[PDB]
DNA sequence: ATCAATATCCACCTGCAGATTCTACCAAAAGTGTATTTGGAAACTGCTCCATCAAAAGGCATGTTCAGCTGAATTCAGCTGAACATGCCTTTTGATGGAGCAGTTTCCAAATACACTTTTGGTAGAATCTGCAGGTGGATATTGAT
DNA sequence: ATCAATATCCACCTGCAGATTCTACCAAAAGTGTATTTGGAAACTGCTCCATCAAAAGGCATGTTCAGCTGAATTCAGCTGAACATGCCTTTTGATGGAGCAGTTTCCAAATACACTTTTGGTAGAATCTGCAGGTGGATATTGAT
C-alpha cells in the first residue's frame, strides 16, 4: 500500500564496497536501478531464448553464462564468468 | 479550456541553438530551425503515440511515466532515470 | 568598443553546454507542445508531471544526438555550418528515413 | 537459516532474483544456480560502474555521486559504452569533445 | 518432426492467386516472415500482459500490439480481421 | 469442426495456440488470442502473395521467387517500414541509380 | 583469405549498391568490414553451436545470431 | 577500334547487377574465410551449406547496403567516387563505431 | 544533328531437366467432454497528484544593426581510376566412398516443483545529519587591437 | 611583442534541500517434507559433411593508355554571429478542489487439467511443368568523325 521493491539497498552495500567515502544522490539511484533491470532483462530473456532453441524447459546457470557471453563484451564478460561461477560453486558447497 | 495551436513554435531559435551546440555545433544556417522543428515533432507523435496507446491499453486517462519509458524502449531510445 | 570574432562565442557556448547537463528547452513550452500532440491523438489525457519530464530528456538527448551525426555530415563536406541537407543524410543512414 | 545470497557470498539478493526469474515468462523451471549466477553478474556490473564513476566523482571535488558522474564513467568505458551505447541516462549531458576542425586557425 | 506453414501459405496463395505457384525459396522466406511477425506479436503481448499485472494474454493484448507494431495500415486492416475472426468464432 | 474452419481462417488456430502456451509469453493464453494472432498472420501473408503475385505477372512469370518477394516488399511503404532491419535471401535491391551519376 | 575477397567482387557489390567510381583504397577498406561484419556474427553463432554441445555450426546458429546482431534474415529456418 | 567512354560500363554494370540476385563473391574464397575466421573461436568445427550459405547472403546484402551509405555520402561531399572516408563516415553514422 | 560502324540489348520461339505438383499412408496433435480453479471484472472508496489559478519578477526571447568570413562559384592541371585485351590459374562441378556425428531411444538419480509452517530481511514512514549550490572576492588566463 | 578588456578559474563561507540513519509491521524468503520429472550418460544408426580426385570453363590478374574527376587556388556577395535595447512570459512559490488512480473484497465466466477419441499434417516414393538458357534476327545506344 502500495509497496515496491528496489535494488537501491543492495547498490549501496556495493557502493560502500568500492568507494567507503562516497555517496549516491537518489537521481542517481534511480539510474543505477533502471541499469539493474535492464541488464537483468537482457540476460534473461536471451537465456529464455537459448533454452527454447534447445527444446529445453529448464534455465540453468549453463543458459545464464551464456548469455551472459553473448551479452557482454570483451573483458566485462570474462570477469563476469568469473564472478559467476565462483558463486555458484561457494553455492553449491551448502 | 483552452485551444492549443502552433506550440511548436515554443521550440525558440535559442533553444535550438542551444542543443547545437551541447552536440558541438560553431555554425548554424538559417534554415536548421524549421528543420528541427519538425524532425522533433516527428519524434514526439511517434513516442507520445505509443505512450497513449499503452495508457488506453490499461484502461487510464493519465500518461504515467512508464508509459514514456515503454514507449521509448519500443522506439530503441531506452531511457534511464524515471524508471521506476 | 569591445568585440569577439565570429566563432569565438560559439566556441564558448559549445564549452559551456558541454559541461552542464541542464535541460535546454524551456519547460512550460514543451509541456504545452506534448498537450498538442497528444490531444490531437486522443482527447481527454492527463499527465503525471514525471511523464513530461521523461518525454523532455528524451527529446533532448534525441536532438543532441542528431546534431552530431548532423555536425560531422557538414564536416565531410568541407563546410562548418550544418544545413538541412545535413540533418536529412544523417536522418538517412541512421534508418529514420 | 543462511540467506542464499550469504551461502553464495553476494550483496545482491539472490532469493528476489529467483523469484523475478520464476514470475517473468522465461522458461517452466529455474535450476538453483540460475539466480545466484545472475545475481553475481548483476552485482559485478554494479560493482564496475559504481568504481568508475566513484572516480568521475572525486575527479571533480565532489562527494556524491550524481548523473552526471554516470555518465563520465559509461561514455569513457569502451565496453560500458558499447553496453549501453542505445540507452539515455537522464541529466547525464554528454562528453567534452569539440571537432578539431573547428578550433581557430 | 519439424512442422511448418507451408501448406497454409499455399492455401491462401490459392485464394488471392489461384493461378500463381510459388518456389520452395520463397516458401522458405514466407515461414520466416510468419515465425518473425508471429514472434514479435506474441512478445509486446507479453510485456503488454506484465506491464498491467495480468497473467493472461487475451485478444485484448494481441490487438495492442498489432497496433504497436503495424503501421496502420498495415494495422487497421488486421485489426478488422481479427475482430472479424474472433466474432465470427464466439457465435459459432 | 476445427477452430480455423470455426474462425473462417486458413491457417492453424490450435497450432498457434500451442505455440502461444509452449512460447513462455504468459502463464494463462485466452481462447480467442490465438484466434486473432491467426487471422493477423494470415492476412498479412495474404497481403504480401497478393503483391508478389503481381511482381511474379509483371516479370511474365507464374511462379513467385524470393526476387518477387524482394520487388512487393520494398515497393510498398508500409511492408518496407515492417521489414526495414530484415534481408531477404536471394532477392536483391530495387533498380536505382542516383541522378548525378547519369549522363550528360 | 581475406584477400581471396577480389578486387572485381568488390566491384560487383559496389555497383549493385549504385556506386559508378571506386578509389582504389576502398577495397582494403572493405575487405576490413567484411572481416569485423563476419568475426562478429560467427562469433555468436559459434557460442550457440557450443551451448548445444555439438561441432557443426548449424544455419540455424547463424540465422540466431544474424537476429541477436540486428541483421535479421529470412530463408534459412526463421 | 572501339572503346567506351569511363563511365559509361560502370553504369551499365549497375544496371546489370541491381537486376540479378546472385551472390557476388566467389563461394570457396568465402568459404575459407569462413572457416579461418570461425577457427580463432573453436577449433576443428564442421559447417552445413546451408550456414555457409546463411553468412554469405547476410554478408553480401551487409556490404551492399553500406555500399549504398556510402555512396550517398560521397554524393553530399559532391564527389562521384566513393572513398574510405565514406565508409567510415556512414559507418559512425550507423552507430557501428 | 544526323553519317556509319561497333557493340549492346530486346523479342520470339525452342526442349530439357531440375525442381514442383499430385497421389499414397501412420504418430502426434487437435477437438470433446467432465470437473475444478481462479483471474480479474464489477462495486465501492481512500487519498495521491493533476489541472488551475493568483501574483511578482528577472532571466531570457525578440528584433535590429553591422560586417567578418564562410560557402559557393569558377578555373585548371595533374594524376587516379576506367576501359581494354592478353594471359594464365583457382573455382566449380560432380561423384565415390568414408566417416564423424546430429538425432533417436532407453534410461534412472539428481534436481525441480509443490506445499504448508516459521522466520526474518526490506519497505514505508519519522528522525537525524550534511554536501554543495550559489553568492561575492580578487587571481589567472584568453582574445583581439595595434 | 604589449596593453586592455573581458572571461575564467579557484578557494573560502554557510543553512537548506536533500540525504543518511532510526523504527515498526508483512510480504516474502527459508526450512522440511513430500511427489514429478529432467535431461544427462551410454550405444547406435543414417545423414550430410570433408576430402580428394580430375577435367575444362570460366573469371581474375597484369600492364597500357588516357579521359575526366578531384582538389587546390582565388573571389566575393551576403549569410550568419556578436552585441544591444526592450520588455514579455516563463519560473517559482503556494493554495484548492476533485479526477481518477489504486487498494480491498466478492465471486461468476472462462481458464487449466485431465481422459478418450478422431483427425491432420509431415513423410517418402508418386507424375508432370515452368523457365533457364541458346538460338536467331532486328532495332538501339554509343562514340568516332565531312
Amino acid at each position: 500500500r502500495g509497496r515496491k521493491e528496489s535494488y537501491s539497498i543492495y547498490v549501496y552495500k556495493v557502493l560502500k564496497q568500492v568507494h567507503p567515502d562516497t555517496g549516491i544522490s537518489s537521481k542517481a539511484m534511480g539510474i543505477m536501478n533502471s541499469f539493474v533491470n535492464d541488464i537483468f532483462e537482457r540476460i534473461a530473456s536471451e537465456a529464455s531464448r537459448l533454452a527454447h532453441y534447445n527444446k529445453r524447459s529448464t534455465i540453468t546457470s549453463r543458459e545464464v553464462q551464456t548469455a551472459v557471453r553473448l551479452l557482454l563484451p570483451g573483458e566485462l564478460a570474462k570477469h563476469a564468468v568469473s564472478e559467476g561461477t565462483k558463486a555458484v560453486t561457494k553455492y553449491t558447497s551448502s | 479550456r483552452k485551444v492549443l495551436r502552433d506550440n511548436i513554435q515554443g521550440i525558440t531559435k535559442p533553444a535550438i541553438r542551444r542543443l547545437a551546440r551541447r552536440g558541438g555545433v560553431k555554425r548554424i544556417s538559417g534554415l536548421i530551425y524549421e528543420e528541427t522543428r519538425g524532425v522533433l515533432k516527428v519524434f514526439l507523435e511517434n513516442v507520445i503515440r505509443d505512450a497513449v496507446t499503452y495508457t488506453e491499453h490499461a484502461k487510464r486517462k493519465t500518461v504515467t511515466a512508464m508509459d514514456v519509458v515503454y514507449a521509448l524502449k519500443r522506439q530503441g531510445r531506452t531511457l534511464y532515470g524515471f524508471g521506476g | 568598443p569591445h568585440r569577439y570574432r565570429p566563432g569565438t562565442v560559439a566556441l564558448r557556448e559549445i564549452r559551456r553546454y558541454q559541461k552542464s547537463t541542464e535541460l535546454l528547452i524551456r519547460k512550460l513550452p514543451f509541456q504545452r507542445l506534448v498537450r498538442e500532440i497528444a490531444q490531437d491523438f486522443k482527447t481527454d489525457l492527463r499527465f503525471q508531471s514525471a511523464a513530461i519530464g521523461a518525454l523532455q530528456e528524451a527529446s533532448e538527448a534525441y536532438l543532441v544526438g542528431l546534431f552530431e551525426d548532423t555536425n560531422l555530415c557538414a564536416i565531410h563536406a568541407k563546410r562548418v555550418t550544418i544545413m538541412p541537407k545535413d540533418i536529412q543524410l544523417a536522418r538517412r543512414i541512421r534508418g529514420e528515413r | 537459516a543462511k540467506t542464499r545470497s550469504s551461502r553464495a557470498g553476494l550483496q545482491f539478493p539472490v532469493g528476489r532474483v529467483h523469484r523475478l526469474l520464476r514470475k517473468g515468462n522465461y522458461s517452466e523451471r529455474v535450476g538453483a544456480g540460475a539466480p545466484v549466477y545472475l545475481a553475481a553478474v548483476l552485482e559485478y556490473l554494479t560493482a564496475e560502474i559504481l568504481e568508475l564513476a566513484g572516480n568521475a566523482a572525486r575527479d571533480n571535488k565532489k562527494t556524491r555521486i550524481i548523473p552526471r558522474h554516470l555518465q563520465l564513467a559509461i561514455r569513457n568505458d569502451e565496453e560500458l559504452n558499447k553496453l549501453l551505447g542505445r540507452v539515455t541516462i537522464a541529466q547525464g549531458g554528454v562528453l567534452p569533445n569539440i571537432q578539431a576542425v573547428l578550433l581557430p586557425k
